[PDB]
């Protein structure tokens, strides 16, 4: 229904799925081969089975496509102090979909505003979807030609001929904790002959 | 050799042990280890003070917090500064003279400054830079020939600016003009010199831009524009065919006469 | 991790970590928790350095059954304290300037006092 979809929900209308007593199929998108870059480190076949967090707390942030191999240690940045703090845990899969293919229309897509700033982060233990607004200036001129007032809203420069480098990446962290909470299931056996 | 006498306050002292994570004040340390240090952890900074830190100059990472000092003019002795990373409307006053010594900076970005008199002739001598920005400036006439021997630009980041005029032929050795977008501005005269030799042009770029009607000046790219309105799109939700009218006349095509 | 050239009390630490009869040695170690006790009772205790003791402000009194100590550094800074015992007999004088916060003590015993002359307004602020 999500990765499936073909007017996939933007990166303002993300949306946080609780996943309960269910298994991800990891062996079938893994084993894909659909996407070449597969730089995702982390899983084992021996220990896949016990991959089993009864609570998953995984944790999204936003990057540009071309920044994603400029991070470095000891490098600071208001693109990863003003969504979420990047520890030196970024060894992980990298869950990135190519859906800017499937979003072609004829006429021009105007209407797909991206928002790269957000007024605050993802808080723990709170849920929040809203959509808040941010403007860069104080006094308003709604679109009055004046002085002290910008425009937010950046061209997406969608030529057709344009270049194909500005594929996004987003790498998510999966934490392995044993609190004082039960557990049924953990995987699946294969029957045999 | 003992070293004492490095925290001359007492709560500067306290302070510097609680960011530091230093536990007593008997430790030793190395100027190889020190010097191979590109991290340093200092949460909580309550710096208030910046006297003592004048004795060490070898250090990478630095950080500093104040929001009630609004004189910093103390920087003008101060060598080992680089590390200018913060986001605060509340200094009022602009130190004049930041940029004589700010050479040995690694990083540093700066925005919505209040400079009223931004100096001419930035990049007069020093081309050694890679990433330049252009971020927030007001400089309303530029020197002419400034850019001859720069031939070397290829990224360029002109939005998020005030700019009002540009002077006339500005782009004139510039023949690769490749990315820009000019929303949101206020432009009021087009660079000469620019089309001469530009026949073999790929890219062109005339949308949002008013186009003077004087004959017989624009009128055969008008012209040749108008008869591929089938590809030329607006931002707004108007009839595009009757988009492209000129101001004023309000006759039809056929019965204007260009005058010489 | 064991650190040389800390320490240099050894019968103050033995006898801190002997006679509170702790569970066993595998506990960690922190400052908070340690510099719980505002009243040292250690008899005979002649701890002297006491330099840079603003990172241990929660000690009010000391009690110091060491006659050698003849050092002013006890009293230069030390401007918390409620009560006074120092066995010092060749005392001729008194730190000025303590008086500043000082209103906190309560009971004091100054005997032996050889002041033949008193200085003015040492008692003004004393309500």
């Amino acid at each position: 229904e999500v990765f499936n979809a073909t007017r996939f929900a933007s990166v303002y209308a993300w949306n946080r799925k609780r996943i309960s007593n269910c298994v991800a199929d990891y062996s079938v998108l893994y084993n894909s081969a659909s996407f070449s870059t597969f730089k995702c480190y982390g899983v084992s076949p021996t220990k896949l089975n016990d991959l089993c967090f009864t609570n998953v707390y995984a944790d999204s942030f936003v990057i540009r496509g071309d920044e994603v191999r400029q991070i470095a240690p000891g490098q600071t940045g208001k693109i990863a102090d003003y969504n979420y703090k990047l520890p030196d845990d970024f060894t992980g899969c990298v869950i990135a979909w190519n859906s800017n293919n499937l979003d072609s229309k004829v006429g021009g897509n105007y209407n797909y505003l991206y928002r790269l700033f957000r007024k605050s982060n993802l808080k723990p233990f709170e849920r929040d979807i809203s959509t808040e607004i941010y403007q860069a200036g104080s006094t308003p001129c709604n679109g009055v030609e004046g002085f002290n007032c910008y425009f937010p809203l950046q061209s997406y420069g969608f030529q057709p001929t344009n270049g194909v480098g500005y594929q996004p990446y987003r790498v998510v962290v999966l934490s392995f904790e044993l609190l004082h909470a039960p557990a049924t299931v953990c995987g699946p056996k294969k029957s045999t002959n | 050799t003992p070293i004492k006498q490095i925290f001359p306050d007492d709560a500067f002292a306290e302070t510097i042990k609680a960011n530091l994570k230093k536990k007593s004040v008997t430790d030793a340390v190395t100027q190889n280890e020190l010097n191979s240090i590109d991290q340093i952890y200092a949460p909580d900074s309550d710096i208030k003070s910046v006297q003592g830190i004048q004795y060490l100059p070898n250090v990478r990472s630095l950080k500093l917090r104040s929001n009630k000092l609004h004189d910093i003019s103390a920087l003008k002795e101060l060598t080992n500064l680089t590390f200018l990373f913060l986001n605060l409307n509340q200094l009022q006053s602009l130190p004049n003279g930041v940029f004589d010594k700010l050479t040995n900076l690694k990083e540093l970005v700066l925005v919505e400054n209040q400079l009223q008199s931004l100096p001419d002739g930035v990049f007069d001598k020093l081309t050694n830079l890679t990433l330049l920005h252009l971020m927030v400036n007001q400089l309303q006439s530029l020197p002419k020939g400034v850019f001859d021997k720069l031939t070397n630009l290829t990224e360029l980041d002109l939005s998020y600016n005030q700019l009002q005029s540009l002077p006339e032929g500005v782009f004139d050795k510039l023949t690769q003009l490749k990315d820009l977008r000019l929303y949101q501005n206020q432009l009021k005269s087009v660079p000469d010199g620019v089309f001469d030799r530009l026949t073999s042009l790929q890219y062109i770029w005339l949308h949002d831009n008013p186009w003077d009607c004087t004959c017989p000046g624009i009128r055969y790219l008008s012209e040749w524009i108008n008869k591929h309105s089938g590809v030329v799109r607006s931002f707004i939700p108007l009839w595009a065919p009757d988009s492209a009218k000129c101001s004023g006349s309000g006759k039809p095509v056929r019965s204007i006469i260009c005058p010489t």
